């Protein structure tokens, strides 16, 4: 490190090109094999090796997969402080604006660019999964979220559920101030941008490995999402609604799943949760940011849409959003004797008050092809005949909604002869009427077909509103099979009670 | 075909707030501005214009309307067709029940 200038034929202009890599070679075996020594306050030849860094990855002459093996020493540097940190962010940002595709892979597959293309990405992403720098995420969060799927989306969800649990806590909470702080700005963009982020990322990285006790992150959004919340609408303009949607439904998803993985302690006992939304030691018990809370999240979906048709495509991810935090807030507080029947289902219809019919499409037809096993049929027959004589997401089943519905219903199996309350009676009474529309009836179908498990010794009220979906002739189709064939498939295997003969409807409908 | 892909192109480039993006962006009218003068295409040339300038005005455009207006875009300059030789007085002139439930928590 005292001879440097003795090579500067080599990382110049009008040099080969080969013997940069030679450069780029030396200062990788350099910088591993001593310690980290050259990258602080200019220990040795500091400005005089920072600036081959620089020009080497800056310079117009490389080529897209060359630079690749510049950018894989990217942890050697990413510890230091400000200064020059400006002229790194401004040579990739230089990079990234010039030599990649426009907005989301615009390239046929196989090329020579989307080859170079992913050299290049997941050389990135190698650096990023052990130089856990609050940085480098935001250079490809945002090339990232100008779509929906980039072509590997499964790497940048790999490489995020590897980044999450690392250790050392004063870092993670960087990481979640910093996409938190980018999410949570003015500089106005489109709704897509300014969602993907947490519906991405940060619910990645809260999901799958933080900390069972990450109460900062906690701490910095209690004041900080219900102020948003709690606010009006103004329907002026389609572009600031749709980004207040946009930032309540981002809050109402932050909430549900920093309330989901939390125990009952330290959000609803006498703690420095309930003393962290209100101020220092109070008197109360636990239950008051959750009232605050519950009664806009019920003020929420059960909303009536009489005159709006403004944007309600948006509002129905809004309303799903919301009954999803409901979901996981009754799921994480007091688990009493019936609460959530009253708080999920008692909608009040006489001043149009009610739940399904702003939460499902009523527009859009479910296809339910043909098939296109046969040890399930030969099964059921020999059980039948003695008696006598994870799931699968096709169209319906992601919906949003489906997964919590099903794990609430059998926490209600597992936490507690003549019916039971509103959770059953009322989708019996909406299910078993030819006076509800379609949707919601194939919801209610799929749902009782994914919990069959626990409708089944209620089979003598559950016999007629299935077997009569399946006769009777709205289905669409050719009178749809790929339902039918799982309706009559649990219809007759929960045979031995249910008695499908001694009703004469019933007959004639079988 | 491929002047309406370089339209959505510098749609979203304006769309999109970074700050090397209106030099781009600019870059890429000054290119189409000396494509449509020298192809004889002046219809594309205002009609385009006209329908820009609308889109900057119904949008923002902020620091992007102010390299405009410190660099210009604006109509055609000569005789609205595609031969004279008048200078920029043009853009100079243009551009001078279950109540009881919540409290049982």
């Amino acid at each position: 490190l005292q001879h440097w200038k003795k090579c500067d034929s080599w990382w110049a202009k009008d040099s080969p090109l080969e013997t940069k890599m030679a450069v780029l070679a030396l200062l990788a075996k350099i910088l591993q094999i001593d310690s980290s020594v050259s990258f602080n306050t200019s220990h040795g030849s500091f400005p005089e090796v920072f600036t081959t860094y620089i020009s080497l990855l800056a310079d117009t002459k490389l080529d897209l997969h060359l630079k690749g093996q510049a950018v894989t020493l990217l942890p050697f540097f990413t510890s230091l402080t400000g200064g020059s940190l400006e002229e790194l962010r401004r040579v990739l940002e230089q990079l990234i604006v010039a030599h990649f595709p426009m907005q989301s892979r615009e390239f046929p597959p196989g090329t020579p660019r989307f080859n170079n293309y992913v050299d290049c990405m997941k050389k990135f992403l190698d650096a990023l999964e052990l130089s856990q720098s609050p940085m480098l995420l935001e250079l490809m969060t945002e090339v990232l979220c100008r779509e929906q799927q980039h072509v590997m989306e499964e790497l940048f969800q790999s490489s995020f559920r590897r980044i999450a649990r690392r250790g050392s806590c004063v870092t993670q909470v960087g990481l979640l101030e910093s996409v938190y702080e980018m999410f949570r700005k003015d500089d106005p963009r489109l709704s897509f941008t300014r969602q993907s982020f947490v519906d991405r990322s940060l619910l990645t990285l809260l999901w799958h490995c933080s900390l069972d006790a990450l109460r900062e992150f906690f701490s910095t959004i209690v004041v900080d999402a219900i102020d948003v919340l709690k606010s009006r609408f103004t329907k002026l303009n389609e572009s600031t609604f749709d980004t207040q949607i946009t930032k309540k439904m981002g809050y109402y998803k932050i909430l549900d799943v920093m309330y989901s993985r939390l125990p009952k302690d330290d959000v609803h006992a006498k703690e420095s949760k309930i003393n962290q939304v209100f101020h220092g030691s109070c008197i109360t018990e636990g239950n008051e940011l959750t009232k605050t809370l519950i009664k806009l999240c019920y003020d929420a979906f059960t909303e009536n849409m009489a005159g709006e048709n403004q944007l309600l495509e948006r509002r129905r991810l809004y309303h799903c959003a919301a009954y999803n935090c409901a979901i996981s807030v009754i799921c994480c507080v007091f688990n009493e004797l019936k609460f959530y029947q009253g708080f999920l289902f008692s909608e009040k219809p006489e001043k149009n008050l009610l739940i399904f019919e702003n939460l499902i499409d009523l527009k859009r037809r479910y296809n339910f092809p043909v098939e296109v096993r046969k040890k399930k049929y030969i099964e059921i027959r020999k059980e039948a005949r003695e008696a006598a004589n994870e799931l699968e997401m096709d169209e319906l089943n992601r919906h949003e909604c489906m997964a919590p519905l099903t794990a609430l219903v059998k926490h209600m199996h597992r936490s507690l002869p003549r019916d039971l309350p509103s959770w059953m009676k009322f989708l019996h009474g909406k299910l078993g009427n030819p006076i509800v529309p379609l949707n919601i009836r194939l919801f209610l179908a799929k749902l009782v077909i994914n919990t069959e498990e626990v409708f089944r010794p209620y089979a003598k009220h559950w016999l007629s509103p299935l077997l009569q979906l399946a006769a009777s002739e709205n289905n669409g189709g050719e009178g749809i099979h790929y339902m039918v064939v799982e309706i009559v498939a649990t219809i007759l295997s929960w045979t031995g009670l249910a008695t499908p003969t001694g009703v004469p409807k019933d007959e004639v409908l079988a | 075909e491929a002047s309406n892909q370089l339209i959505n192109h510098i749609e979203q480039f304006l769309d999109t707030n970074e700050t090397p993006y209106f030099m781009k962006s600019i870059d890429c009218i000054r290119a189409f501005r000396e494509e449509a003068i020298k192809f004889s295409e002046e219809q594309r040339f205002n009609n385009f214009l006209k329908a820009l300038q609308e889109k900057v005005e119904i949008k923002q455009l902020n620091h992007f309307w102010e390299i405009v207006v410190q660099d210009g875009i604006t109509l055609i300059t000569k005789e609205e067709a595609s031969g004279s030789s008048v200078t920029a007085e043009e853009a100079k002139k243009f551009l001078a029940d279950v109540d009881d439930l919540l409290d049982m928590i």
